[PDB]
């Protein structure tokens, strides 16, 4: 199997350092872009940084390049995340995520690392933050982003499924194309600024959280989610 | 002050056909930020040098980008052939300016292949000094008419690189700004420090 190995859980006193890992094993190490991805309460999924192990190449997201530094050891394949400086605001689920350049969605996600800290960008708008369908139904949620997410004939939006201490799961890549091992059920469309998820017929299977994540643009952003439920 | 950060980290960049061009003006330039500035593979200017850049005052600066293969930035040079400078992006005989490049495996290669860069393998004539070609019509290469479709001598004109990032250094992508100077009669307004 493919997978990232990320470190255990952190308690931080505010103003110290937590330097978590994600070791990575089944691929070419060297052939990816390693992500971080935190899930802040309140706050949601966002991109911190990126670094291609080949030569340590980074890419950080400018809200955190004073406080952040990735690391890789090659000879472990093991990727590094130090956060420094912390504050109660850092608390959150920290995910490493797999990206093919050029890409850059997440296809391969890590468990996530909960850090717990006790005492411009494009942005993405979802509608509806909640959804009720009885099976059989069609779902459809959609996705507005600031800007266009259009480059080079591609639209570069992604969609992602998430479900209760489970990772963000790649379900669509790239507007429209169904992520391999992705029921037919799952669908997308759209251009631009506006698109569209959709669910057809939905099963009790898909009651889960859902979010689109643009990669035309640095930073790497998502919105902030849609629940879909059963009635 | 000049956004040559618009260019030189824009997140993708245009494939060689259709190479982009942005005019910059009104605008101060430290070209030395550039050349002293590591992993650069290639930094050559013709007719000015990287340091005189900064004491010269320009009405406009072009800055021409584009992704080629590694084995193909030499082609972007004055005086030069192959299928780049002939049927893509073809700098003159007498080119004053600077060209730049970088690798750039980790933005534009990716396991099985990034086909989003293309470049023209067919053409009828060659193009000349900073002519641009984005059609796609069937290339004729043989006696027979094409009628619009793929077929034995009847080519697309583009094909794609596939980047992979186990390439060969000279099959990985790179990226290449190119850089001309215009002083004209209106003022100069792309100066040095
Ligand atoms: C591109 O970004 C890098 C890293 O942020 C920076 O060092 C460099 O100056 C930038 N290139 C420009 C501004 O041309």
């Amino acid at each position: 199997q493919v997978q990232l190995v990320q470190s255990g859980a952190e308690v931080k006193k505010p103003g110290a350092s937590v330097k978590l890992s994600c070791k990575a094993s089944g691929y070419s190490f060297t052939s990816y872009w390693v992500n971080w991805v935190r899930q802040a309460p309140g706050q949601g999924l966002e991109w911190i940084g990126m670094i291609h192990p080949s030569d340590s190449e980074t890419r950080l997201n400018q809200k955190f390049k004073d406080r952040v530094t990735i690391t890789v050891d090659k000879s472990t394949s093991t990727a590094y995340m130090e956060l420094s400086s912390l504050r109660s605001e850092d608390t959150a689920v920290y995910y490493c995520a797999r990206a093919d350049g050029y890409e850059w969605y997440f296809d391969v996600w890590g468990r996530g690392t909960l850090v717990t800290v006790s005492s411009s960008d494009i942005v993405l708008t979802q509608s509806p933050a909640s959804l009720a369908v009885s099976p059989g139904q069609r779902a459809t949620i959609t996705c507005r982003a600031s800007e266009s997410v259009d480059s080079y004939g591609n639209s570069f939006m992604h969609w992602y499924q998430q479900k209760p201490g489970q990772p963000p799961k790649l379900l669509i890549y790239r507007a429209s194309n169904l992520e391999s091992g992705i029921p037919a059920r799952f669908s997308g469309s759209g251009s631009g600024t506006d698109f569209t998820l959709t669910i057809n017929p939905v099963e009790a299977n898909d009651v889960a959280n859902y979010y689109c994540q643009q990669s035309n643009e640095d930073p790497w952003t998502f919105g902030q989610g849609t629940k879909v439920e059963i009635k | 002050l000049c956004p040559f950060g618009e260019v030189f980290n824009a997140t993708r960049f245009a494939s060689v056909y259709a190479w982009n061009r942005k005019r910059i003006s009104n605008c101060v330039a430290d070209y030395s930020v550039l050349y002293n500035s590591a992993s650069f593979s290639t930094f050559k200017c013709y007719g000015v040098s990287p340091t005189k850049l900064n004491d010269l005052c320009f009405t406009n600066v072009y800055a021409d980008s584009f992704v080629i293969r590694g084995d193909e930035v030499r082609q972007i040079a004055p005086g030069q052939t192959g299928k780049i400078a002939d049927y893509n992006y073809k700098l003159p005989d007498d080119f004053t300016g600077c060209v730049i490049a970088w690798n750039s495996n980790n933005l534009d290669s990716k396991v099985g292949g990034n086909y989003n860069y293309l470049y023209r393998l067919f053409r009828k004539s060659n193009l000349k000094p900073f002519e641009r070609d984005i059609s796609t019509e069937i290339y004729q290469a043989g006696s027979t008419p094409c009628n619009g479709v793929e077929g034995f001598n009847c080519y697309f004109p583009l094909q794609s690189y596939g980047f992979q990032p186990t390439n060969g250094v000279g099959y990985q992508p790179y990226r290449v700004v190119v850089l001309s100077f215009e002083l004209l009669h209106a003022p100069a307004t792309v100066c040095g420090p």
